RNA sequence: AUACAGUGAAACUGCGAAGCUCAUUAAAUCAGUUAUCGUUUAUUUGAUAGUUACAUGGUAUAACUGUGGUAAUUCUAGAGCUAAUACAUGCAAUCUCGACCCUUUGGAAGAGAUGUAUUUAUUAGGAUGAUUCAUAAUAACUUUUCGAAUCGCAUGGCCUUGUGCUGGCGAUGGUUCAUUCAAAUUUCUGCCCUAUCAACUUUCGAUGGUAGGAUAGUGGCCUACCAUGGUUUCAACGGGUAACGGAGAGGGAGCCUGAGAAACG
């Protein structure tokens, strides 16, 4: 049902233009993959050629980069904040790319307390501020980078410096 | 094995104890199959703890599931997670269980993935649980003959056997630095003789 | 489709159009659809060895035709431009080049010039593990060349091995050979170079009869120096 | 710059907090080609253009036309118009015709109703815009 | 109704038609898997055990596990291709006509004709290993020896037929494999010798 | 801007 | 704002004309 | 009482499903799956289900999935799948209008309402913003949409046209019920009250402040049913309660919390099993039934994998739910009342099912929440049992603690 | 032919299955031409993967044997077998810097170094006019992919006589890239009468921007927020047409396979 043929819009003219032929298996679309945080359900779809993607409906945990400190870490996912295109999407706690997300510190901070032997030589491991009280807290705001209906993962990567900012002030 | 497991009362036998010493023995062998039989006959013996985490410990055995229970059972603060009181019960079954597994050869991608995540779920464990870790692997090598007398190696002790008991020791040792990093906890006993004598053996058999 | 009619049948063959109904469909291989002669036509329609399809079936099944010094055996295998057709029986050698008319000419060669042939480099790129490559015309991928080649330059490949000689760098005074457009088949030296970036690139040729014409770099292949041509011309 | 519900940023571009070599923000750009002169209120500019033939990810390639600005009253793009004289057979003459077309601008050209514009194809940008501003005049 | 009765242990099979219908009484309400007494059934059956493992209606449909009732659906069944197919119910009722019954234990009397006879298995092992399991050989002995194998008679001709062995050991594979490795090997050594002129050449441009 | 594709018709004699 | 139905529109819609039937009796209630 | 899970899974939460029958089809060998009993067949969606319903005629029944978004119907007389039909997009809410499942009104996510009639999809229709809940009135025949704005959407079948819509005073409807003996309508908002509507007239009768002096945390009004007899009125808060309300007085008559702290998502009254004074309150989590007048726990659901919809099986012990699981897990009460007439003989079977197992009866608390309830020197005490990060307890003794603090 | 060895029903695997009849549509069909740095691609062709084993299990059944049900079908259940290129599992090296400058091709102490695929983050950046292109590295991720438990013909070279070591030509498989055969979108241009057809489009997107979803991919293709735009008297839009000068396989709806179909299944 879902299609992505240009020809039942409206010429640039204005004019209704007519059905020109039937819905080819060519110009096809798929159903949203509505992923929300829960315990790991992915589902194949077998697309054009042999190829396949990976329908991740539910997903849990994500790997998730610190690129100040180029370090990545497996953590569980806590819950979406906040999503530029729609907040009903934030409201269900649906993960998309480019939603804001809360994720476990435990990690990072084992391996910041690891790294550099200070819990959370000084100057190295002086960190934001705004990342050292998310620390204190508990749960870091990370930003999906990864297509989790198309690759099946929740990739993503830690908030910092003028995004970091700038998200703050929008939540 | 399998038999061992059926007997109704294990605990009861002629020598229990000294069967449950080598049953813990057997749950660290890098044979999954042999540590689901030595596994199975410890829980013939009745451990309200144990009872508690069976499935648990069953899912580390199996290899499909082994990724997931790791973090969702053993992580720090996790849900999971094994209660404060029961930690003392349960980690020497879960050390043997994690000792058999990083004992399994690395000769496939899955297997050096599945080595690597042995070593990344200590730093989660308490330090003395870390202790016993690396004790576990030092046992097999015999050192204390080499520090009791005047640092000298016994020849008998020279086999090709013993190398790879060491090479398999101290990678180990490597893997564990790298994780905990400036956290590692370092013992005479248990990480740094064992280390020595590894070096004073290499070059008494490259030079004889 | 799988068909082809033969007044729909490529010009370049010179077939008659009379014969009948179909005609060869060239198979997927080193060159083109619209640019390789299949083997049936070359040994039936030119050489006229066989006077049908299931003769021309039979020497392929015996082996005696080698493409490029390997044995083919399938009858619309698309054999094409610079390419060495061998047949060990009567000991002939033969070479595929166009005419001034635009159609493939069977031109006789000797044993040496049999061991080699030409190729335009179509591509330049870095292979995996950081192995230089090139792929040539006729679908060759050539590891390690020499670092002076680039792409429309002219390598001239051993047969046996499938190596790289030599190499003719396209530029200003060198001997060309057009591939496509009206002016196929024709033979010049190079004049000027006009380049548009996003566009197609403009190359203007002068002939010995100083006759000059302007085709697209795309149909043009760099067979030696001016009055020195590394292949033997019909 | 920040004017919309996400953040804007050229992407993978990325900026460490931690080492804060510079205070200016780190820039890519890229030269169209065709000759085409990089403007430098694009090289030293703040704006953020996925569509931007310099500093976005859009390749000019194909045909180049020339055009008239007619109309800018809209986001980042304009509509040009492209006049020519069509030959009618039964009365032996020329008239005179046009066509607009939509064009894409980047923000580092500043076009005004009636100059000049040379545009560059490039994928489909939108519904109807398939070239791209590289040149004003 | 008719029994289908099976003894597998010998592998024999015989049906026994019940007229009487009290021993079809205390089959009904029961369900495919569980076990009767067949004393229940029969003094001839005194002692015996009755799994049922399935039977037919009077209208030919058969009956499947899982679905739990006394009568016919219309069930959703697969030979990817899925199609609709009346099939009868677990539940044994009085509409069996044939209803099909294991075994499971012997019982004091022999029945006459499942007890007493036996019927041999048709074929025997073809891969080596199942060999070796069959006959518990060690490995220095050879499979090859102990191949069953059949007497077959055409007429006055006669001649013994035996299975091909498979997955035995042969030199032809320990060729195929020698040949396999020294493949990658001679690849391996010939694309270092190509990666190694290409870097004299560099060094002679250099 | 010039095509330059081969048209066989020119090539052919159209003597008759 | 009217394109995708953001806004509301009271027009007829025919497929759901009459789709069902009010009943007649009402509430139990009275 | 007894529990007895007839469908579902059998497996922890920790075992992924989809392992469990790859090695299922390894331990195929096993009697006990030879033996297995399924009540319908292919009664499983893919990865989940989202809500289920039975028809009112109690001859079929009708769920909606995740991937793809389909609608499935069985038929209890065949015990199987009639059809699965296929959507755009995914299901939030429906309603089944005809006695059968002929005709049904669809709410999906992508802000559309879809009508579908036997044949297939008849019409597709958009609302100004996204549903949250829909309800369908008989007598008005009009089908009221709730939704992220204020408006209370209203479309009218009989006339086929939108009309005039209901003004919230506040953003969002969470649930909309409407009462059949009444004709009264409820809006849970996402601030804790509840506004209450006429149909006949377009007026606001009243609003409920629901009160909570256990917690003092912002809760929203998750669910809203209205009993059969009318004067009776059940909400569920997002904090975790559920508010039994004779409409006549304006106090909760009682306040009996889940405990998990989950949000309560739907509400049944047991009203034609027997002893009418049964309700059904479902968490994520846990599904438990319990006394209306005196909130003494009578037995207890739970599965495994979370829950997204509990529906009842009129006049019947049996439950289904629909799951994050593959499978739909279905629950037979025999105390509750008999099974139902398409599947007579599954009493006859008590013994093989499962006969599955506290929880509901108890309150469990955060560890973060112990810590600010001064409850830190009970740890280590009777008072207080362990469970997983937190430790349960009485309810009763909660209530006083956090009044205390 | 004492494992079989010629031929070979059945059965299991592999490959390929991709004329008619109705309607009608003005450069939305079609023709020429451009781009894909914006994509998928079986096969052909050329390159391309050193990271219990003298060979594992049924976690396996068919054809077949035999017992039956039915009025009956390319309808059927019970009992008993047995195989793979079906299904699962699975295993004593090389290259650099190179002292000793010992011998001056040369040997050589030691120090080192060593898959591929997906996803994300970060660093460096030979090819094109142009790229965040090719390629490499770091840290992790994965329902972690792939990295010959296969077959035919022949029986050579060695010796350490064990059937010990080492082997010739082919078939079938397999990662990635390129090529070929295709496909999908796409730039520009292209003879009717028309104003007694002057507004059309936002009419459940119209024109455009930001983000997301989906697609093999670009793209209002769809969705959330935002701006009010876009075509037109240089003829938009509408109307007529010797515009034969695109649709379906009983009727609509949903789904499945494949490199390629919304399949004449
Ligand atoms: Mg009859
Ligand atoms: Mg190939
Ligand atoms: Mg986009």
């Amino acid at each position: 049902g879902i299609s992505r043929d240009s020809r039942h819009k409206r010429s640039a003219t204005g004019a209704k233009r007519a059905q020109f032929r039937k819905k080819r298996k060519f110009e096809l679309g798929r159903q949203p993959a509505n992923t929300k945080i829960g315990a790991k359900r992915i589902h194949s779809v077998r697309t054009r050629g042999g190829n396949k993607k990976y329908r991740a409906l539910r997903i849990e945990t994500g790997n998730f980069s610190w690129a100040s400190e180029g370090i990545s870490k497996k953590t569980r996912i806590a819950g979406v904040v906040y999503h530029p295109s729609n907040n009903e999407l934030v409201r269900t706690n649906t993960l998309t790319k480019a939603a804001i997300v809360q994720i476990d510190a435990t990690p990072f901070r084992q391996w910041f307390e690891a790294h550099y032997g200070q819990t959370l030589r000084a100057a190295s491991a002086k960190i934001e501020s705004s990342v050292e009280s998310q620390f204190s807290a508990g749960r870091l705001y990370a930003c999906i980078s990864s297509r989790p209906g198309q690759s099946g993962r929740c990739d993503g990567y830690i908030l910092e410096g003028e995004e970091l900012a700038f998200y703050l002030r929008r939540l | 094995l399998k038999t061992l497991s059926k007997f109704k009362n294990i605990k009861n036998v002629y020598s229990a104890t000294e069967l449950h010493d080598h049953l813990m023995v057997l749950l660290g062998s890098r044979n999954t199959d042999v540590q689901k039989l030595a596994l199975d006959a410890l829980l013939a013996y009745k451990n309200p703890t144990l009872n508690k985490y069976r499935d648990n410990l069953k899912n580390l055995l199996d290899d499909t599931l082994f990724k997931d229970e790791i973090t969702t059972f053993l992580t720090e603060n996790g849900s999971q997670s094994i209660k404060a009181e029961d930690e003392k019960v349960v980690m020497p079954y879960v050390l043997r269980i994690f000792f058999g597994r990083a004992q399994v050869p690395p000769t496939s991608g899955q297997k050096r993935s599945r080595k690597i995540a042995v070593i990344s779920v200590l730093p989660n464990f308490k330090k003395p649980y870390i202790n016993d870790f690396l004790s576990l692997a030092s046992e097999r090598l015999d050192y204390n003959y080499f520090f009791g007398n005047s640092h000298q190696i016994n020849s008998s002790k020279a086999t090709l056997k013993t190398i790879r008991r060491m090479t398999g020791f101290v990678n180990i040792v490597n893997s564990t630095l790298s994780v905990l990093r400036t956290n590692f906890p370092l013992h005479t006993n248990s990480v740094l003789q064992p280390l020595i004598y590894s070096i004073a053996m290499a070059y008494y058999v490259l030079d004889t | 489709k799988k068909h082809l009619k033969r007044l729909a049948a490529p010009h370049h063959w010179l077939l008659d159009k009379l014969s009948g109904c179909y005609a060869p469909r060239p198979s997927a291989g080193p060159h083109k659809l619209r640019e390789s002669l299949p083997l049936i036509v070359f040994l039936r329609n030119r050489l006229k060895y066989a006077l049908n399809g299931r003769e021309v079936k039979a020497i392929l099944m015996q082996r005696h035709v080698k493409v490029d010094g390997k044995v083919r055996t399938d009858t619309t295998y698309p054999a094409g431009f610079m390419d060495v057709i061998t047949l060990d029986a009567t000991n002939e050698n033969f070479r595929l080049v166009y005419d001034v008319k635009g159609r493939f000419a069977v031109h006789r060669i000797t044993d040496e010039e049999a061991s080699y042939k030409l190729g335009k480099v179509k591509k330049v790129q870095l292979g995996k593990k950081g192995v230089p490559y090139v792929v040539t015309h006729d679908g060759r991928t050539i590891r390690y060349p020499d670092p002076n080649i680039k792409v429309n330059d002219t390598v001239k490949i051993d047969l046996a091995s499938g190596k790289i000689t030599d190499f003719i760098k396209f530029d200003a005074g060198k001997l060309v050979y057009v591939t496509g457009g009206r002016n196929l088949g024709r033979i010049g030296t190079i004049v000027h170079k006009e380049r548009h970036d996003g566009g197609f690139d403009l190359v203007h040729i002068k002939d010995s009869l100083d006759n000059t014409f302007v085709t697209r770099l795309n149909n043009v292949f760099v067979i030696g120096e001016q009055g020195k041509p590394y292949i033997s011309l019909p | 710059v920040q004017s919309e519900r996400a953040f804007q940023k050229q992407p993978h571009i990325f900026n460490n907090p931690k080492v804060k070599t510079s205070k200016r923000t780190k820039r890519w750009y890229k030269n169209a080609g065709l000759g085409f002169k990089t403007p430098k209120t694009a090289i030293e500019g703040s704006y953020i253009d996925k569509k931007c033939p310099f500093t976005g990810l859009v390749s000019i390639r194909g045909k180049i036309l020339t055009g008239t600005v007619v109309s800018t009253k809209m986001h980042r793009t304009i509509v040009i118009r492209r006049a020519y004289l069509h030959y009618i057979p039964k009365y032996n003459r020329y008239e005179k015709r046009h066509k607009n077309v939509p064009v894409h601008v980047s923000p580092a050209f500043r076009v005004q109703v009636g100059d000049i514009v040379t545009v560059g194809q490039c994928r489909p940008i939108s519904k109807t815009v398939r070239f791209n501003v590289v040149k004003v005049s | 109704m008719k029994l289908n009765i099976s003894y597998p242990v010998n592998g024999s099979q015989k049906t026994f038609e019940i007229d009487d219908e009290h021993r079809i009484r205390v089959f009904f309400d029961k369900r495919i898997g569980q076990e009767v007494d067949g004393e229940a059934v029969g003094d001839e059956f005194k002692g015996y055990v009755f799994k049922i493992s399935g039977g037919n209606d009077k209208q030919g449909f058969p009956m499947k596990q899982g679905v739990l009732l006394p009568t016919r659906i219309k069930l959703l069944l697969t030979k990817g291709e899925r199609k609709r197919k009346s099939v009868r119910g677990a539940i044994v009722g009085p509409d069996l006509a044939v209803l099909a019954l294991v075994i499971v234990k012997k019982g004091e009397q022999e029945l006459e004709g499942l007890t007493d006879t036996t019927v041999p298995k048709r074929l025997g092992p073809k891969r080596a290993n199942n060999i070796r399991k069959f006959f518990g050989l060690s490995k220095e002995d050879d499979v090859r020896d102990f191949v069953i194998r059949r007497e077959v008679t055409k007429g006055e001709k006669t001649y013994t037929k035996a299975p091909k062995i498979q997955r035995l050991v042969t030199p032809q594979r320990l060729q195929r494999k020698r040949h396999q490795r020294a493949l990658k090997v001679r690849n391996a050594q010939a694309q270092r010798e190509a990666a190694a002129e290409y870097a004299q050449l560099l060094a002679k441009r250099l | 801007h010039f095509e330059d594709r081969f048209d066989a018709r020119e090539h052919k004699d159209r003597s008759n | 704002k009217a394109s995708k139905g953001r806004k509301l529109n009271y027009s007829v819609q025919d497929p759901i004309a009459n789709y069902e039937a009010p009943i007649t009796s009402g509430y139990k209630w009275s | 009482v007894s529990v007895y899970q007839v469908s579902g899974t059998n497996v922890s939460r920790s075992l992924p499903d989809w392992i469990a029958k790859k090695r299922k089809r390894q331990l195929k060998n096993d009697l006990e799956y030879q033996n297995r009993v399924e009540l319908i067949q292919d009664f499983e969606f893919s990865e989940a289900s989202n809500k289920i319903k039975v028809s009112r005629d109690g001859q079929y029944c009708m769920a909606t999935g995740t991937y793809k978004p389909q609608i499935h119907v069985y038929d209890f007389a065949n015990l199987s799948l009639k059809f699965d039909r296929h959507t755009d997009a995914e299901n939030v809410d429906f309603t089944i209008l005809s006695d059968d499942w002929t005709k049904s009104v669809h709410l999906q996510n992508d802000r559309s309402i879809q009508f579908q009639n036997k044949g297939g999809l008849h019409y597709t229709t958009r609302i100004p913003k996204f549903g949250r809940s829909l309800v369908y009135n008989k007598v008005n025949c009009d089908l009221y949409v709730g939704a992220s704005g204020n408006e209370l959407y209203r479309l009218n079948l009989e006339k086929g046209r939108f009309l005039n819509p209901f003004k919230l005073d506040t953003e969002g409807v969470n649930h909309v019920s409407i009462n059949e003996v009444n004709g009264l309508l409820a809006a849970g908002t996402e601030t804790n009250v509840v506004e209450f509507w006429d149909p006949r007239s377009r007026s606001r009768v009243s609003k409920l402040y629901l009160e909570n002096n256990i917690d003092n945390r912002p809760f929203q009004v998750t669910t809203t049913s209205f009993r059969n007899d009318g004067l009776t009125f059940a909400c569920g808060t997002s904090n975790g309660y559920s508010y039994i309300y004779d409409l006549r007085t304006s106090e909760p008559s009682i306040i009996k919390d889940q405990g998990y702290g989950f949000d309560i998502k739907k509400i049944i009254w047991l009203d034609n099993v027997g002893t009418e004074n049964k309700i059904v309150t479902c968490d994520k989590r846990i599904a438990k039934i319990w006394d209306r007048l005196d909130g003494k726990a009578y037995a207890s659901m739970e599965p495994s994998v979370d829950i997204n919809d509990i529906e009842h099986v009129p006049g019947t012990g049996m439950f289904f739910t629909a799951n994050e699981s593959i499978p739909m897990h279905t629950y037979y009460i025999p105390s509750l009342g008999p099974s139902p007439r398409w599947c007579s003989f599954l009493d006859s079977i008590t013994e093989e099912l499962e006969e599955k197992p506290v929880y509901s009866n108890y309150r469990f608390i955060t560890r973060d929440d112990v810590k600010k309830l001064n409850l830190t020197h009970l740890v280590g005490s009777r008072v207080l049992r362990a469970y997983m990060h937190g430790f349960f307890i009485n309810t009763e003794l909660y209530d006083k603690v956090s009044l205390i603090a």
